[PDB]
């Protein structure tokens, strides 16, 4: 199988 | 068989975490002080 | 068989966590002080 | 078989994390002071 | 199978 | 099977 | 009037007093550890 | 009047007093470790 | 009046007092480590 | 004389032996 | 005389033996 | 006399033996 | 606003105020 | 606002105020 | 605003104020 | 009066 | 009066 | 008065 691991940090100000 | 270690951390720190601002620190690991 | 360790942490700290601001710290791990 | 270690960290620090601004630090790892 | 593990941090201000 | 484990932190201010 | 403080100490230590020989020491005064 | 402070100490230490021979020491005064 | 401070110390140390022979020391006063 | 792990002090981490 | 790991102090990290 | 790892102090990192 | 001594940490020593 | 001594931590020593 | 001594950390020594 | 205060440590071995 | 304060450490071995 | 304060350390070996 395909292993996919990401992460996001959307920082508005 | 087959080992598989996944690790994933998202860290966010604000203004001054773990800081020593304005601190007076006297530290000694071994050594000799004859005052 | 097959080992599989997954780990996942999201950490958020505010202004000053674990800080020593304005502290007076005298520390000694071994050593000798003859005052 | 086959080892497989994945690691992934996203870190965000604000103004002054882990800083020694304005601190007075006297440190000693071994050595001798005859004052 | 497919293993997928992500994380988000949406920080408005 | 497919194992999926995520986490979100939506922080408005 | 007149203050008068007399002090007098004779100290004798044998082989290894107050020592950390072969010790494992993990110490933390403030700060942050994200393991 | 008149202040008067007398102090007098004779100190004798044997082989290894207050030593860290063969010790493993991990120390932290403030700061951040993201392992 | 008149202040008067007398001080007098005789110190004798044997082989290795306050030493870090063969020690492993990791020390941190502030700062950031992203390992 | 050890097939495994011998840890003095452990804070987090992963040890597979 | 060791097939594995012998750690004095460990903070995070991964050790496979 | 070692097939593995012998670490004094470890902060993060990866050791495969 | 002090005629005397204000010590945070003191190990030995002599303070006359 | 002090004629005397204000010590946080004291180990030995002499303070005359 | 001080007639005396204000010490943060003191190891031995003599302070006359 | 005269104030006299001493101390001895005779350590044979 | 006269104030006298001494100390001795005679260490044979 | 006269103030006299001494100390000795006779260390044979």
């Amino acid at each position: 199988g395909y292993e996919v691991h990401h992460q996001k940090l959307v920082f508005f100000a | 068989s087959g080992y598989e270690v996944h690790h994933q951390k998202l860290v966010f720190f604000a203004e001054d975490v773990g800081s020593n601002k304005g601190a007076i620190i006297g530290l000694m690991v071994g050594g000799v002080v004859i005052a």
